[PDB]
């Protein structure tokens, strides 16, 4: 084994075990590997720098989160593979193929078995690695799937100059467990903790906040000295953001980016050198997360009914106008829902201003129904029921002077 | 060094299975078994004889690895004689079945010394035109024959077994499968062409089968590195001690897994991460790197991950595992964790933990899911084949429409269970008792 | 094409004499498996008696006889009729058949009966259901058209035709229940051409069970048919007996000349005489008719038997494929026990301990509740609940090391090996859920032979 092993942060372990089975020797080379891990756990940023230190092994990257079925997900083998054995040896007259006749799992090995045969003018034996980043993460994803990738090797020849090679980049548990007795050689991805996700956003992204536009031009308004400014802005910011975030990259990532501006403006030519005053200054950007960033008359009071008549039984209506909050809303009719609307309506018959209110209240998919395409709003089986919350409803009935908290006392 | 470059490389190729015909490995527990598959090939392609046996055994456990061998080793010999036909269950369906056997029989023809041209129709009329000095064996290799048994109709079973007995061509079937009860699996008709032959593959039964089997895995019986002497003394001196590192490991995946193929998964990244002959034989004496395996493999399963977690990640799975744990049928929502969540801030600070607000529980809510936590109330989730995973998707389930504060959820863990993961250290530990 | 046997010609006078035409009535693929031989195949003593033991009538005198009779009033009579054949899969159906067929002509060269067209037309060996008709068509009439216009030519062809200008045409539907469909358009339209005057067509139903058309079929179709069904009574006890000794006529009590250096046999050095005991016959043939009358199982077990004599004979003695051998009852006896024996017994009782606890987990369950559909994670706590039994006890916690850490400190205590190991066996089931608590498990096989598997550990 022959390969060179990169140096990644706090992937010692993980970059080991790549090493020992991805070789430019078929015969020492597995034909399936695993890469399970989750979310922000680093497994496209240890494959890409393995694969950069070595030139001398050929990778096929394919992405099939970006081809929703998986009859797209057939068709890309097939043009990724002759569009990167062209380019490797331009000096071999090969026939192309047409990507889009593989429609059906037996049609893709009669279209490998049509590329094999006319590179076999090689000297030794070359890998043709198909890393497929993120197999789980398909649409249309079935128990069925990975049982027809996994026996692609069996059916290839053996006596071939190439052969292929499958990665899969898996994201969950349970979808990987359902192929344990394939003895497949798994590499898992644990995910971080509080010290190792510090040290990531570190080291990832120092070099593009020190040189920013905002940082600039405010020290000429109001580079050792630079790198322990930006370093103690991202420390503040997973300290006062790990019991919302977790241990996510991508969403400590984005609460760096909307408070950098507003941490740039506030520094002045006393809290250049003074840490303490600095973080008092800004308090507004650590104690949140500061978020992300007209009704009818008829139409409010609509809403209230439409509350009551899915969570209460219409059996003691007889006795109010004459916790189930919790739970799921129960359906009610038509005319249910006038009777309890009428009532509670300040000094009025069922004209078309009421049915206008009440067709644009499903509409903004405030109210919901029992058939979602094609409903039909004069069949008397289709019933109705209430699709807003509890808090919703608590800020309309306010605005009306209407007290909704008694009926439900 | 070379001398140890030649002796890692040589190690290596015996695990994975590379090694030619001539050098093969054969277990113990394994040679009887071989027997009768090479007596069945060299009857069907020597003696021009038709047979039909389907191998009947659990995964990994060494089916194909035999077949493989025994085409190779005719080969040597008997290469213009017969032919390979290996079919699939998996990606070969009912239809596309019939131009798999047509396209693997033009191109093997051609090789010894048209018939899958024109519409579905016209394919499968030349095939029965062909198989229905000597003759030369059409040896069948079917994978995953379970799939092709279904109770509704069996064409494709019913034409390969006519092609034995009526036929006079020398059509040699080997079957593969998992099922035990192969037999029912067929027709009537079906199970009538068959010669009920069923040789179901042997396991592993004392604990010698398998020191036998790792021994003959990593002992190099050829002179093509110096250090070839001192790595069998080595590797015998652990195995015939039982107090050795490598003896525990062995006996310890023999009544957990007993599977060669799943304990081999670790014996090859110990040899390859060895920098020189020092390395590899300090760690197959101590097995330090097969700690380091068994603890990645359990890393990211449900007791990796919450080990992974923050305060708050914590807290909102205790709570919400002690709404579901007081109720009858054990569904829960947002609204009813974030109760449980907030009497549970307050009763601690009365005895500073910063209140986090409704609007910032909703990315901690959102990210136990992805996490695989939080299930939704009576959903199937991952589909089995292609068909039901098509109709699911254009149906609108009702847990799309409704609000994620209304969305009914069922516990992966138990209240009971997270008691035993989590330390007495944390402060979390006093509500996890109810 | 697309064009029927309807547009063909102008008028219904103006179509000539179709048994003068030399592409009516039938009127390459066998040198491509053929290589040399580098070698000489040596056959044993019991590589003679397996070839005439393979597939490729004493036992059937009346069922021979009214087939011949129902055709050989029609044919030379120059009418139709329909012949239904039901039996057991496996009782000399098709055999029977074909011999009425190979039987008739022989009668139509001595200038006796006019002569007819044998065609075989199989459900089973179809692709689609449709395909019945541009087979028939291309045996009778010579041309490649649809499935819609031969439905329509046949139809013109057995009807307009008249007599002087036709031809008998004995059709062979094998595999009758492998075209039934929704519609039943197919199986109608070949029973109603029998009832035509000028139709002259013989068609020669073969399906599996009696109460087929009765069933499947509508009061349309049976009244089609017919009547009088010719049932095929499975083989009994007396019956196989000759046909064994049939096929080893000429070898059975004969003498070969085996040799002693490679171990070829050649039918008339040693005398090496080939008798085969008659009561390894009787018991051979009388379990066979037991279970469902097979003719080809009562083949395959003689044949099974030798096999297995012929391997223990080759073993002893050193030969190759490159005093009086008896085949006694011992290999008769092996061949029908090695399929009768369930292997699912041995296969628990050879598993890992893992395996062997989640099946007593399982069964401990049903005995407390008795629903027959235990989820997962009442199998987890049932687990654990039988390892805090005697965990005082140092001989059972060094079993939880390993169950739990695999024996390292570092590795956490655990809560899918042995979980699918069982699902692809056959044995134990699993619906189609996501959760891992609430996922009913429910058991395939037995209940009786599972609970033994757990006590031989
Ligand atoms: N050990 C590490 N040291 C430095 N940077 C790292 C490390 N691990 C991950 N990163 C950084 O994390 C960023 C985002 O993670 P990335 O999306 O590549 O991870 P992933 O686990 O492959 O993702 P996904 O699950 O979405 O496929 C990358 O751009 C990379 O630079
Ligand atoms: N051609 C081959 N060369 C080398 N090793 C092989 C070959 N075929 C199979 N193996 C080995 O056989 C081992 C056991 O798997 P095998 O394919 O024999 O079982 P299987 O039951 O047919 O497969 P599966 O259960 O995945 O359907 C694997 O670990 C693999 O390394
Ligand atoms: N009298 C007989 N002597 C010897 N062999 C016989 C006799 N009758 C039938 N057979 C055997 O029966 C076998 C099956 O015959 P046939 O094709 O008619 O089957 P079937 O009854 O239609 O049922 P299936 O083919 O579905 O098992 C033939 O291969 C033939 O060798
Ligand atoms: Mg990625
Ligand atoms: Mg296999
Ligand atoms: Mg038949």
């Amino acid at each position: 084994m022959n390969v060179t092993t990169p140096e990644v942060a706090f992937r010692e372990y993980q970059t080991n075990c790549l090493a020992s089975y991805i070789s430019a020797d078929p015969d020492i080379t597995p034909s399936n590997l695993i890469l399970q891990g989750y979310s922000g756990t680093g497994k496209t940023y240890t494959l890409k720098k393995y694969f950069n230190a070595n030139p001398n092994l050929h990778a096929v990257w394919l992405e099939p989160v970006e081809l929703v079925s998986w009859k797209p997900l057939l068709q890309a083998i097939a043009r990724t593979v002759q569009y990167k054995l062209k380019t490797l040896y331009p000096n071999i007259p090969t026939t192309d193929y047409d990507p889009l006749q593989v429609e059906e799992p037996f049609l893709l090995v009669k279209t490998l078995h049509n590329i094999f045969v006319q590179y076999e003018s090689l000297q030794e034996k070359t890998c043709l690695f198909l890393i497929l980043d993120g197999f789980d993460s398909l649409q249309d994803l079935d128990a069925a799937l990975f049982n027809k990738y996994i026996k692609l090797n069996e059916l290839l020849p053996k006596d071939s100059k190439i052969n292929i090679k499958f990665i899969y980049t898996m994201l969950e548990t349970s979808f990987l467990q359902r192929y344990s007795t394939h003895c497949i050689p798994t590499v898992m991805f644990p995910r971080y903790n509080v010290d190792e996700v510090s040290t990531i956003l570190v080291m990832s992204r120092c070099g593009e906040l020190m040189e920013d536009s905002c940082l600039r031009k405010r020290i000429i308004e109001e580079d050792d000295q630079f790198q322990n400014v930006a370093a103690n802005f991202i420390h503040l910011i997973v300290q006062a953001f790990h019991s919302y975030t977790g241990n996510d990259i991508f969403a400590l990532n984005d609460l760096i980016d909307f408070k950098w501006p507003k941490y740039v403006s506030r520094i002045t030519k006393e809290n250049i050198f003074e840490p303490l005053a600095l973080y008092k200054s800004a308090i507004k950007l650590f104690l949140s997360t500061d978020d992300n960033l007209d009704l009818s008359i008829i139409s409010k009071y609509l809403l209230i009914a439409s509350y009551i008549c899915s969570y209460l039984e219409p059996r003691y209506d007889a006795s109010i106008f004459s916790n189930p909050r919790y739970l799921q809303p129960s359906l009610f009719a038509i005319e249910r829902l006038l009777a309890i609307f009428q009532a509670i309506f300040p000094i009025m018959k069922a004209n078309i201003e009421v049915f206008q209110n009440l067709s644009e209240l499903h509409t903004l998919k405030l109210i919901a129904t029992t058939m979602n395409k094609n409903i039909d709003y004069l069949s008397p089986k289709v019933r109705w029921k209430v699709n807003v919350p509890w808090e919703i409803i608590k800020e309309i009935s306010e605005s009306v002077h209407f007290n909704i908290s008694d009926y439900f006392s | 060094d070379p001398g140890f470059g030649s002796l890692q490389r040589r190690l290596l190729q015996q695990l994975y299975g590379t090694l030619p015909t001539d050098e093969k490995i054969i277990f113990t527990y394994l040679q009887d078994c071989q027997q009768e598959i090479d007596r069945i090939i060299k009857q069907s392609i020597i003696q021009k004889e038709s047979h039909s046996v389907i191998l009947v055994g659990p995964r990994q456990s060494y089916k194909t690895y035999l077949l493989d061998y025994e085409l190779s080793l005719l080969q040597q010999s008997y290469k213009e004689q017969f032919i390979t036909i290996r079919l699939n269950g998996f990606i070969h369906s009912e239809q596309t079945a019939i131009n798999g056997i047509a396209t693997q029989l033009e191109q093997q023809l051609q090789k010894i010394h048209t018939i899958s041209s024109g519409s579905l129709t016209e394919v499968f009329e030349k095939i029965l035109l062909l198989l229905d000095i000597t003759k030369i064996t059409v040896v069948f290799i079917f994978d995953e024959i379970d799939t092709f048994a279904g109770p509704v109709r069996q064409t494709l079973l019913y034409n390969l077994f006519d092609m034995v007995e009526h036929s006079r061509v020398p059509v040699c079937i080997f079957g593969c499968t998992t099922k035990l009860n192969i037999l029912e699996y067929l027709e009537k008709r079906v199970k009538s062409r068959f010669s009920q032959r069923v040789i179901y593959m042997p396991q592993i039964q004392n604990l010698d089968d398998m020191v036998d089997a790792v021994r003959n895995l990593l002992t190099v019986r050829s002179e093509i590195s110096p250090w070839v002497s001192q790595w069998n003394e080595t590797l015998e001196k652990e195995l015939s001690d039982p107090r050795s590192n490598l003896n525990r490991h062995i006996r310890m995946n023999f009544e957990t897994f007993r599977s060669l193929p799943t304990l081999k998964n670790s014996i090859i990244p110990l040899v390859a991460t060895s920098k020189n002959f020092g390395s590899l034989c300090t760690a197959i004496k101590s097995c330090s790197f097969l700690d380091i395996y068994n603890k990645n493999q359990l890393s990211n399963n449900l007791t990796g991950r919450l080990q992974s977690l923050s305060d708050l990640e914590l807290a909102i799975l205790i709570s919400a595992a002690r709404v579901a744990l007081r109720a009858k049928d054990g569904s829960f929502n947002f609204n009813l964790a974030y109760a449980e969540y907030e009497k549970m801030i307050k009763a601690i600070n009365s005895r500073t933990i910063k209140l986090w607000l409704k609007k910032d529980v909703k990315n901690v809510w959102e990210n136990l899911v992805q996490l695989d936590f939080f299930t939704e109330k009576s959903a199937v989730g991952l589909r089995d084949n292609a068909t039901a995973a098509f109709y699911a998707s254009n149906y609108q389930f009702q847990g799309t429409m409704i609000p994620f504060d209304l969305r009914s959820y069922q516990m992966q863990i138990i209240l009971q269970e997270l008691r035993r993961i989590i330390p007495k250290s944390n402060m979390y530990y006093s509500w996890t008792q109810l | 094409k697309y064009t029927p046997f309807s547009k063909r010609f102008k008028s219904i006078a103006a179509i000539p004499d179709l048994t003068s035409l030399p592409e009516f009535y039938g009127n390459r693929f066998e040198n491509k498996l053929k290589t040399t031989q580098k070698h000489q195949i040596v056959e044993t003593i019991f590589s003679k008696v397996k070839k005439q033991l393979n597939s490729s009538l004493p036992a059937r005198e009346n069922e021979f006889a009214s087939i011949y009779l129902s055709a050989y009033s029609a044919i030379e009579s120059d009418s139709a009729t329909t012949i239904y054949v039901a039996g057991t899969p496996g009782v000399g159906k098709t055999l029977t058949v074909r011999e009425v067929v190979k039987e008739l002509l022989s009668s139509s060269a001595q200038r006796e009966i006019p002569d007819f067209l044998y065609v075989e037309i199989n459900g089973l060996k179809m692709v689609k259901p449709t395909d019945c008709y541009e087979t028939l068509w291309n045996k009778v009439s010579g041309e490649r058209l649809t499935w819609a216009a031969s439905m329509e030519s046949l139809e013109f062809y057995f009807k307009r035709v008249p007599k002087n200008k036709k031809k008998t045409i004995v059709v062979l539907l094998d595999e009758l229940d492998a075209m039934v469909t929704k519609s039943q358009d197919i199986m109608y339209n070949f029973f109603n051409w029998t009832t035509y005057e000028n139709a002259k067509l013989i068609v020669i139903a073969v399906a599996n069970t009696m109460d087929l058309p009765e069933r499947q079929l509508g009061n349309k179709i049976t009244s089609r048919i017919g009547f009088t069904r010719i049932m095929f009574t499975g083989y009994t006890h007396e019956e196989l007996k000759n046909i064994i000794d049939l096929r080893l006529k000429g070898l059975n009590d004969s003498f070969f000349y085996v040799d002693t250096k490679t171990g070829n046999a050649i039918l008339i050095v040693r005398k090496v005489r080939l008798r085969m005991s008659a009561d390894a016959i009787e018991i051979a043939s009388r379990k066979v008719a037991s279970v469902s009358g097979d003719a080809r199982r009562a083949l395959k077990v003689c044949k099974r038997a030798a096999e297995i004599a012929e391997k223990h004979y080759m073993a002893k003695h050193g030969y190759g494929y490159d005093g009086v051998q008896t085949v006694h009852i011992t290999h008769v006896m092996k061949a029908l026990n090695e399929t009768l024996n369930s292997h699912v017994i041995t296969f628990m009782t050879r598993l890992s301990f893992t395996a062997k606890l989640f099946i007593y987990a399982l069964l401990n369950l049903m005995k407390k509740n008795g629903s027959q559909e235990q989820e997962l994670g009442d199998i987890v706590d049932e687990i654990k609940l039988l390892i805090e039994v005697n965990g005082s006890n140092k001989f059972v916690m060094e079993i939880a090391k390993t169950l739990f850490q695999q024996g390292s400190d570092n590795i956490s205590e655990q809560l899918d090996f042995v979980l699918n190991q069982l699902l692809d066996a056959g044995i134990l089931f699993k619906q189609t859920m996501k959760n891992d608590r609430i996922c009913c498990v429910k058991l395939n096989i037995s209940v009786e032979e599972a609970k033994r598997a757990m006590n031989e550990d």
